[PDB]
């Protein structure tokens, strides 16, 4: 049915009526504490949600299974290898359990029609925004449920190619252990699919590429002076 | 990366 293993990372999911509510209430007293000579713009707003979906990640990365047993120098190599992988990935998971054609679902749990992000956006960001749609469509028919979607997390977060790790045999063993027990789980749950774990590891290098491409966003907007400075995203990217 | 460690081991 469900091997151990996954119903152990599933235990560590985060609470996600709770953190759409403390996202969106933290958003609504960041605008309300500024006075009417210091609102924040559109871009403004959109670091600020951003920021408070990574420390929703860093949150959820601390608290769960196998990543708590790390020193905190090892757990900063491991998210600084990742953090826009797991935003990504966060963010197409989101649309894949709770997307409507026309519509992103934001982290704050409100629906927003897509041509008026897309107008607000631009060129690069709707590129952006579309490769990843195309992603949800594909994991969609793919039949990508939570269990899988667990396991690729865990993946993503403890990469063979991160560097100078001192714990690496976690490394090593969350790899060999999150693998076998993916490929076991959609073998039984998902007889009719015969290629479907190799078919999502295939979608991991995609995730990659979607986040070089809003790393590539991100970046652009600081070298115009755009992004807020102490961003924890941009600190993130300045590496 | 100052912020990351205060996230990681704040509380
Ligand atoms: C080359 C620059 C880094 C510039 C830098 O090192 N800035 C330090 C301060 C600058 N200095 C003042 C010292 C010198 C002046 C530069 S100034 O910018 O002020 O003219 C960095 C920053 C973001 C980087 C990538 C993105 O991640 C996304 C993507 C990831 C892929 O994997 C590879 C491709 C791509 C596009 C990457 C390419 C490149 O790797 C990037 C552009």
């Amino acid at each position: 049915s469900i091997p151990h293993l996954i119903l152990e990372l599933l235990k560590c999911e985060p609470d996600e009526p709770q953190v759409q509510a403390k996202i969106m209430a933290y958003l609504q007293q960041e605008q309300a504490n500024r006075s009417k000579h210091e609102k924040l713009s559109t871009f403004g707003l959109m670091c600020k949600m951003a920021d408070q979906t990574l420390f929703s990640i860093v949150e959820w990365a601390r608290s769960s299974i196998f990543f708590r047993e790390l020193k905190v120098d090892d757990q900063m190599k491991l998210l600084q290898n990742c953090w826009s992988e797991l935003l990504i990935l966060d963010h197409i998971y989101r649309q894949v359990v709770h997307g409507k054609e026309g519509s992103i679902f934001l982290v704050t749990g409100q629906q927003v029609d897509y041509s008026i992000i897309a107008s607000q956006a631009g060129a690069t960001l709707n590129n952006l925004m579309s490769h990843a749609q195309e992603l949800v469509a594909k994991l969609r028919s793919l039949q990508f449920d939570q269990r899988e979607f667990v396991c690729l997390k865990f993946l993503v977060l403890f990469s063979l190619d991160v560097k100078n790790l001192e714990n690496f045999q976690l490394v090593e063993g969350v790899q060999e252990q999150v693998n076998a027990a993916l490929l076991d789980y959609t073998m039984c749950n998902y007889p009719q699919q015969t290629e479907k774990f190799g078919q999502l590891l295939l979608r991991l290098p995609e995730i990659r590429a979607i986040s070089m491409q809003a790393e590539e966003y991100l970046y652009y907007k600081h070298l115009n002076g755009d992004v807020p400075y102490n961003n924890l995203l941009i600190e993130m990217l300045h590496a | 990366n100052a912020l990351l460690r205060y996230l990681l081991d704040k509380d």
